[PDB]
């Protein structure tokens, strides 16, 4: 129950702060506890049993008494048969860890007591009460607004401006300009050679201009409509000059 | 050969103006400089119509618009204040985050803790008001956009590797009880007017 | 915690694929393969001998689980099943091995072209390879297009949100007359397409695109220019005068 | 107290080793995020305390 | 014909730009625009065409199959390291150990712009080496997601040169509409959320560039769509466990 | 009970900080007030390591970084002011605009008004060095976009109905104009090498 | 739902639950009012309507 004791002090710190926050005459139940140098977190349930446990543990002689007897017992041949390595090791150093755990708890209690004492100072309990109350009022009231309308959601509210930052003054002298260097040369090259297709391979261009059969189709259809007569392939080539030779013919 | 403000002070003021806020947990040195000489800093910022809002409790100095008597209000109209006035959807998230920051602050230790909340935590809270868009991806995108707008206001940080955000202390001074009351009164008038 | 889970997982995967194909048919039913034909899909099941040997082994395992012999018959039946798994694992590319341990190999695939109004199948390619190089390229290019459209469409929406798809030498075995139909099908699915074409087919795409990126190498430095077809022709004219 | 990062890694490794199991719904897309999410479910569940 | 042309870009995001910096054989900064009514990448074989697609497929998939167009069926020859280093394995004639175009410290960036009714979504990626090492783990990555039009790949590179990775983190902090993910897993999850498509959708898109090596409907379906999801590895684990 | 600075002076200084310059042709009222009380504005800007650059001939006020001794620190840094390096194309376009502005100043006397230029005149100059983008449509698009970027920096304005853009007076002060000349010489020398 | 997120030791949550249960009891007491039936009866939250159509022409006739 070492852990259980710490939980109690945490709760006692919780309950103590609530009383300070939730009580309307803070001045009274603050000085009565601040001028004092007692525990201020006296959780008499588990937490005073720990105080008694501390007193017995701190007594010398007996604690060293066990530690010697333990190792005597762990040394017995049957002890290895009873326990195992983990259990044997844990039992052997038992008194050491009890003191460490007892130390661990004691610092925690001292810390929590110091923290709660610090909270009592700065007299912010009143503000927490007023702010906590106001927020619950605002949040419950905001349920009456219509949040599906952008007009409402973008409405301006009268909240003040806190944390105004003056930054980025123009200060015309602030501007600095590119200086000749390797990257500057590279940038010039990229700008010039972009959209510079002269060196582009020839074949790219040839594949660029090929028979566009969509235009050829309509021109042919118009040609047949005008003549409106059965036209052979040879005649069509004569009338319509193919710019790609067999490519046009395959379409026809 | 001429009157020059102390170099420590000039550096502190510039850092204050550059980031808008100075936090002890991040830049403790400049923080103390401004704190040590609040009069000097206030004099520097007076020409700019900006005033410093101190919070020794949280170790947080921030710059706010200074209105002499009644500069037609519209503090957001100040020439040097960038960004745009928070809208209803952002304000709803600010309250949602602020309600998270108040809860963390109640359980606050004695050192820096940097209140954090998982992004997946805010989804159920928002969906109640903005409705169900149809899919988790749609609502997750919606949440990320809102958090991104807020981060411009300095109220949060971009989600980290665990999908967790950090709520900055400036939220405690934005949605403070004074400003919350003003917003609640404005919202109530909006509800009555619509009806 | 094994074997049965592995076998169930594979059978579950096949069920997902059958559902995906079923829900992909509805997307294709909105687009006409031919002017008024449209295309549908059929899954069917593989009848490979290895699967039948598996079903016998699974039946033996199930029957063995009811024997009261201190897990002796259950162990033996499991041993046969795992041996079958390793045998397939060792020969990880045999048709029998793939069908046993690959979700998309336990079921066949077949395309069927129907009539828009007359629901009877008009031409069912029940695998039935039986097709020219162009015909298969026509079916595959269309089937992929339908698959891409469905994948990019958010659930419950018939318009993809990521409208760009990239094709790299998509058409090489089909005539210019059938290639245009694929581009027609691609557009009607709502997919913006960026084609990478070889030196050939340049006028094949000239009727279905409005601009081109010209990639020319100048040694060890590649360059690109985004020029409209009209501006590309003007470059050619300067070449003809150069 | 185990640092949160170390637990996230240790939990993530265990998740991957059982990705095949259907009961665990372990997603191979990003186990480390799944590992972190799982811990938070048990931090707000009060099994463990984050400080 | 033209009337249908206007549908694209209305209900969907269509790629409308690509920028590269020291990617593959595209030394320096190059920019390519894409039309909303289709676009063709044309040029002499082996100039840059398949490199351009790979730059885009990297931004999209987690493990892109580079050169699925020609190497489809077997493992790809090139990889991310080569593109960053700009190796020229194929192109030889005086090859001095593969012509590593950028052997020393180098930075490569690739950005893709997608638009829909005036809304811009720019993906990005910064990959740089600090030394001559060519191991995968020595490449530093910074995936970038941006919706602000002012966040262009030129700006990201300008930030990197000025103050390295430290300035990059600072820029994201103060930048509106910018997200930077040091690990690609988080960045890909962001893409899925934005486009509302699972990982399969983008992995298929990558496989769409290797459609050349196609065969009967069976091989198109079992190799192109409906990604592997095979259980050949789980069988080994089950078999090994049964051995115990 | 305070010593609040004059409202007009506060307005001007905030105006100067937001835009970084004040022009008599544009803001005659604000420009005049600064002239009347130059000592106050310089005193206001001193804590920010900034200063106002008076130029009566051109009727232009600009803020210059008034740094410390900063021995030969050519890489000076100012928290409020962010240094930017223009692109090669932007550099050349600025260099072309800079030389033309001086030519107009010589041809009409110092302190000229509205040193304009025509878009069709700049295209041949850009085409000479940057090369041919590939068509008249592209050449215009490249030039227009570059002008857009420069206007963002406050050196030129958007084009009027007559396709003319006015060089702003700010071009006279450009910190290190020598490097602008050097680039143009390097650019011309390169082209002469090609031809 | 909104109250479930408040940190007040289950006070706002209790109040909202009280309102809901009061509504439930109000409906239960008047167990045949149209409002109560709609609130607490599955087959009363939705209307019912018939439509005669054409075998081939799918438009409602
Ligand atoms: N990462 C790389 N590995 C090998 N060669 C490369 C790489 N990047 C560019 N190259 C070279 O640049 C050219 C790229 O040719 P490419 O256009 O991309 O292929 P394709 O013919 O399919 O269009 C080739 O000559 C290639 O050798």
């Amino acid at each position: 129950d070492f852990r259980r004791v710490e939980d109690s002090w945490r709760e006692a710190d919780r309950a103590l702060r609530q009383s300070i926050i939730g009580e309307q005459y803070h001045r009274g139940d603050i000085v009565e506890r601040l001028l004092n140098d007692q525990d201020a977190l006296l959780n008499t349930p588990e937490g005073r049993v720990f105080d008694s446990f501390q007193q017995q543990l701190r007594q010398s002689s007996e604690l060293k008494a066990m530690s010697e007897r333990l190792r005597v017992i762990l040394s017995h041949p049957s002890a290895s048969d009873a326990l195992n390595r983990l259990q044997r090791h844990d039992l052997r150093w038992l008194v050491k860890r009890l003191v460490d755990e007892s130390q661990t708890v004691l610092q925690a209690r001292a810390r929590s007591e110091r923290d709660v004492r610090g909270f009592m100072k700065t007299g912010l309990a009143a503000e927490h009460h007023r702010v906590g109350h106001l927020l619950n009022e605002f949040l419950n009231l905001a349920l009456k607004l219509d949040w599906q309308r952008q007009m409402i959601r973008k409405q301006e509210v009268p909240l003040p401006a806190v944390g105004v930052a003056v930054t980025g003054i123009p200060a015309i002298e602030r501007l600095r300009f590119k200086e000749v260097d390797d990257e500057a040369e590279q940038t010039l090259d990229l700008s010039n050679h972009a959209a510079d297709l002269t060196q582009i391979g020839d074949d790219f261009w040839d594949a660029f201009n090929g028979l566009d059969r969509e235009v050829l189709i309509q021109q042919t259809l118009q040609l047949l409509a005008k003549e409106n007569r059965p036209v052979g392939l040879a005649e069509l080539a004569e009338l319509l000059p193919p710019a790609h030779d067999l490519e046009t013919f395959a379409v026809w | 050969s001429e009157t020059r403000t102390l170099q420590k002070i000039r550096e502190a003021t510039q850092e204050l103006l550059k980031y808008g806020l100075l936090e002890e947990a991040s830049k403790p040195n400049l923080y103390r400089i401004v704190l040590s000489h609040p009069e000097e800093v206030t004099r520097i910022l007076e020409p700019l119509d900006l005033d410093i809002g101190i919070d020794e409790i949280r170790g947080l100095l921030y710059v706010k618009v200074r209105l002499d008597e009644t500069p037609a209000q519209d503090e957001w109209a100040h020439p040097l204040v960038r960004r745009q006035r928070l809208n209803l959807e952002q304000s709803l998230l600010v309250a949602i985050l602020r309600q998270h920051f108040v809860a963390w602050e109640q359980e606050s230790g004695t050192g820096a803790s940097q209140a954090q909340i998982a992004i997946d935590d805010l989804l159920p809270q928002l969906q109640i008001y903005l409705g169900d868009p149809g899919s988790e991806s749609k609502e997750r995108t919606r949440l990320l956009t809102l958090l991104d707008q807020l981060k411009g206001h300095g109220l949060v940080t971009s989600p980290d590797a665990h999908e967790r955000i950090v709520i900055r202390p400036i939220i405690a001074h934005l949605a403070d009880p004074i400003n919350l009351q003003a917003l609640l009164a404005w919202l109530r008038e909006q509800i009555a007017q619509q009806t | 915690d094994g074997v049965t889970q592995l076998l169930s997982h594979i059978e579950h995967e096949v069920l997902v694929i059958e559902e995906r194909l079923n829900e992909l048919n509805e997307t294709m039913f909105r687009v006409d393969f031919q002017p008024d034909r449209y295309l549908r899909l059929d899954t069917k099941k593989v009848v490979h001998e290895s699967l039948r040997t598996l079903e016998k082994a699974q039946r033996q395992l199930n029957a063995a689980r009811f024997v009261d012999d201190n897990g002796e018959s259950h162990y033996k039946a499991l041993q046969v099943l795992v041996a079958q798994l390793r045998d397939a694992c060792e020969r990880n590319r045999t048709l029998g091995a793939k069908a046993l341990l690959d979700p998309r190999f336990r079921l066949e695939f077949a395309v069927s072209v129907m009539d828009r109004q007359s629901g009877n199948v008009i031409e069912s390619r029940t695998g039935s390879q039986g097709g020219s190089g162009g015909e298969k390229e026509i079916i595959a290019s269309y089937v992929l297009t339908a698959s891409l459209s469905y994948a990019l469409c958010p659930a419950g929406s018939r318009y993809p949100l990521f409208g760009t798809i990239i094709l790299d030498e998509a058409f090489s075995r089909s005539s210019h007359a059938v290639a245009g139909r694929i581009i027609a099908a691609l557009r009607e699915f709502g997919l913006h397409a960026v084609f990478i074409t070889p030196n050939k087919e340049m006028r094949l795409l000239r009727d279905h695109t409005r601009s081109a990126i010209v990639v020319h190498r100048r040694g060890q430095n590649s360059n690109m220019a985004s020029l409209s077809w009209e501006e590309l022709e003007r470059h050619y004219q300067r070449r003809g005068n150069a | 107290g185990i640092p949160l990062e170390e637990a996230i890694q240790s939990l993530s490794s265990i998740l991957i080793e059982h990705v095949s199991q259907e009961q665990y719904d372990i997603n191979q897309d990003n186990p480390f995020l799944q590992a972190s999410r799982e811990l938070r479910e048990w931090i707000k569940r009060r099994l463990i305390v984050e400080r | 014909m033209n009337q249908v042309s206007g549908l694209a870009g209305k209900e969907s995001f269509i790629l409308t730009r690509i920028e590269l910096f020291n990617w593959g054989g595209f030394h320096g900064l190059h920019q390519a625009a894409i039309h909303q009514d289709g676009t063709a990448v044309i040029g002499p074989t082996g100039s840059g065409k398949t490199t351009l697609v790979d730059a885009l497929m990297t931004l999209l998939c987690a493990n892109p199959r580079y050169n699925l167009a020609s190497t489809g069926g077997h493992e790809s020859d090139r990889d991310l390291i080569s593109y960053v280093r700009g190796v020229s394995g194929p192109g030889d004639g005086g090859e001095g150990q593969s012509h590593i175009a950028r052997p020393g410290k180098t930075v490569t960036g690739i950005a893709a712009t997608l638009e829909r009714e005036g809304k811009q979504v720019r993906l990005g990626a910064l990959l740089w080496f600090d030394s001559t090492s060519s191991s995968v783990t020595d490449m530093k990555r910074l995936w970038l997601f941006s919706d602000n039009p002012g966040q262009t790949l030129e700006h990201w590179l300008n930030v990197y040169h000025e103050g390295g990775t430290r300035l990059l983190r600072q820029m994201e902090k103060e930048a509106i509409g910018l997200w930077t993910y040091p690990n690609k897993k988080q960045y890909l999850a962001r893409l899925r959320d934005f486009f509302e498509v699972g990982e399969n959708a983008f992995t298929l898109l990558n496989r769409a560039a290797g459609l050349k090596q196609l065969n009967s409907i069976d091989e198109i379906f079992r190799e192109l769509v409906l990604d592997d999801h095979s259980a050949f590895d789980r069988a080994a684990e089950v078999a090994n466990s049964f051995d115990g």
